[PDB]
């Protein structure tokens, strides 16, 4: 186990105290879908007409 | 949670309803006030650093005004139902490897180009039914999933029954194959989850998947075993988390925009709505349209608030007010 | 065809500077957020316009 | 009570607001325990706007 | 959408349109400012190391 | 509020009452845990994330267990009576100018060296009245004290007819001597107002003051016309704002200490601690000693704090939970 720790490098910080980094993600999204209504404000059903 | 503006949007809690600007005593409460002409509307709450109004409305500027309920803002938790498809075989074939594959799509990075895929395994034998695969399966999929190892809450692993065919009985990676007694299980229910959530920081988010299929082979015929079909759902997220940013945010244009940023040194703002109770919305949209060269509109909401648990009274009671006050002729849910 | 955009902004932003509490970003076509010393506001208005 | 005080202290003394100082922590000449202890303060900031 | 670890503070955030101060505010790009060269000492004549 | 710690200090806040770790349903919930062997007492409390348990007391290392009541936190506001001198003169004098000086003792500053002075000065008249002149002090005060543009509310001021003896009549700066309508007057009030409040920023302070007098001339002779006197408060600040911050306080030791340091990289602490509350507190000190050489001590402490229906339920049901857990006895209040 010993080696296999010294296969990963070493980091000098300054004291005991927590610590952050920021880490960037992605931007190209789509939204999802609530729900679809008619022109009446009825909903649709899965099983409706087109 | 950064919302859009329709170049500004206000929000008032009304956690009362009282008849007069003298009944104002606790926070929260708000009326409404109207000339009796008709012609202004503006709302008096209590803060809770004393009396405050909102802006004027000309009630002959009024784009729309209308109110929405708890139940049409709680987030419906999806969830798909695998089963076995009765072409291939209604009943596991012997030796062969079922790998499901749940893919994740907006994980960590907010986006599709953010995937991730967990798994679940299944060896299949001679006198294996199908509610024993059912169960073996779901065992195999909570360890995968209902891991507390992972940083995220994925999925719900569920069972059903032909006996109950409707209520569920959970699969978590704690069971095992000695607690689900049951020989008649039909399918394989998986609802997404709630993450968790921070008001100014962590916006209310899901992650959506769909359970794809690896393939069998039955008679020299590769050849996927399953179907996932999403279901009605059952369960829904309520408002409460999500209220709780819009006036976090909402809040900011009447008072302070650094909501925190040199700690020691800030205006500490009280919020007033539990982020764990429901509550009915109701925005007012409206303009201010100015004289004889300035007719720019400049459109703008006020968003309002009330509790409503069990039967939308508080609301309703409230759009009452508002009606008689200023004539108009909100509906009431 | 035709296409047209366009994006609204109130004019305290000419030349407003930016804290940067959390790095600022900038949308990149590959969909790949990507950090950006720049403190102005504009700078990325531009950006995501273009 | 120090000082020689065997008739008392009465209650006029003793009541909502007196106002106690401290004075000093008086130990034995041998076998003196431990006593005494040590305090601090923190200041404030204002603000202003346009 | 997601937590990466358990020590992730924030959550991306992300709208459409026209941009306000709060806007940029709620994204931590809005801070009030440090004057140095002010500075409030009370006014008190101390006579403590009387 | 920073406080003094013996070595450490930890509060839970027992909102319910269950009796069993099953039923740690919502946030709040508090269990005490002790084996039949009462060896060891612990607290099992539901946190807003999840089951929590605090640490193990020795019922041989515990020193003292107390609970107190919410009585026993309520600042009593200091209250003068200042009236003249009947040995000087029972009345006004003809032509003197009676300067009336309020010096107040911490002003913004913490030190009793932060003085600040404010008067109130009223020139009697022949044929002034004691009423008339009291009428006409407490005005004077109110306009110096209860104005609105001072920075923070100094001292409250009132007046008692001898017919009422025990009524005070309020006297703010929009008061004149048309809505005093008496001529029983015997006093002037002088009490001590509730300074502000803000989580872990502002503790809970006050502001003393001394009614000191300037000397008229009554025959030949410079000569003070009033006595200052001190009687039984009737106002009290309730606990609210001290538990509230002391929670504030206290969650740094189980958890984190950088509560705002970081504004944007930071972990938010939910609280379950209402400043608009009464909440009756109970402390139990106690330590752990080591072995064979680790002897010193390791002083700690546990508080739980429980909201107070005006009768000690909730503590006294808690009570009687810990006493039949623990062979303890905590003098239920």
């Amino acid at each position: 186990l010993d080696t296999f720790l010294n296969s990963f490098p070493t980091r000098e910080f300054e004291d005991d105290n927590e610590y952050y980094w920021d880490v960037i993600g992605s931007s190209r999204r789509n939204i999802p879908l609530v729900e679809a209504r008619d022109e009446n404000g009825v909903v649709v059903a899965a099983n409706a007409a087109n | 949670m950064v919302i859009s503006i329709n170049q500004v949007r206000q929000l008032y809690v009304a956690k009362a309803l009282k008849a007069n600007t003298a009944a104002l005593t606790t926070a929260g409460d708000i009326v409404p006030k109207a000339d009796t002409a008709k012609t202004t509307l503006y709302f008096q709450s209590m803060s809770p650093a004393g009396i405050v109004a909102s802006d004027k409305i000309n009630l002959k500027h009024v784009l729309y005004a209308k109110a929405t309920p708890s139940e049409a803002l709680a987030h419906k938790l999806v969830r798909y139902s695998v089963t076995l498809d009765a072409d291939v075989s209604a009943t596991p074939v012997a030796g062969q490897n079922y790998i499901l594959r749940l893919a994740f799509r907006q994980y960590i990075g907010l986006s599709e180009e953010d995937q991730y895929f967990k798994y679940g395994e299944v060896i299949a034998r001679s006198g294996m039914t199908a509610s024993d695969f059912y169960k073996k399966m779901a065992i195999s999929l909570a360890k995968n999933l209902e891991n507390k190892t992972e940083s995220t809450p994925l999925v719900n692993i569920y069972l059903i029954s032909a006996a109950a065919a409707s209520t569920d009985v959970p699969v978590t990676s704690a069971t095992k194959e000695s607690d689900l007694t049951a020989t008649d299980y039909n399918q394989i229910i998986i609802e997404e989850t709630e993450q968790p959530w921070v008001l100014g920081m962590m916006p209310q988010a899901f992650i959506p998947f769909t359970p794809q299929f690896l393939t069998i082979t039955v008679d020299g015929e590769d050849r996927l075993w399953g179907v996932a079909t999403v279901v009605t759902p059952t369960k829904t997220v309520p408002d409460g988390h999500l209220i709780a940013d819009l006036e976090y945010f909402c809040m900011g244009a009447r008072g302070d925009i650094y909501r925190g940023m040199g700690y020691p040194n800030i205006i500490k703002t009280t919020y007033l709505v539990d982020p764990g109770a429901v509550y009915d919305v109701l925005d007012i949209h409206y303009f201010y349209t100015g004289s004889n060269e300035s007719v720019q509109k400049s459109e703008k909401t006020i968003t309002l608030v009330a509790v409503d648990d069990g039967s939308h009274t508080a609301m309703n009671a409230l759009i009452g007010a508002i009606n008689t006050a200023s004539g108009l002729t909100i509906a009431t849910l | 065809t035709t296409i047209r955009i366009q994006h609204k902004v109130a004019g305290n932003k000419l030349n407003k500077k930016l804290a940067m509490g959390i790095p600022m970003v900038r949308n990149l076509e590959s969909g790949k957020q990507v950090k950006d010393t720049a403190n102005m506001w504009m700078h990325y208005v531009d950006w995501e316009v273009e | 009570l120090m000082g020689g005080n065997t008739q008392g202290v009465p209650a006029e003394r003793l009541q909502q607001g007196e106002r106690f100082s401290i004075e000093f922590a008086p130990v034995e000449k041998e076998l003196s325990r431990k006593v005494g202890d040590v305090r601090f303060t923190s200041p404030v900031s204002m603000r202003n706007e346009w | 959408a997601g937590k990466l670890g358990k020590f992730q503070m924030l959550g991306f955030q992300h709208w459409k349109g026209l941009t306000s101060d709060n806007h940029l505010g709620a994204i931590f790009q809005q801070a009030p400012q440090k004057a140095t060269n002010l500075m409030v000492q009370l006014l008190a004549f101390y006579r403590g190391k009387s």
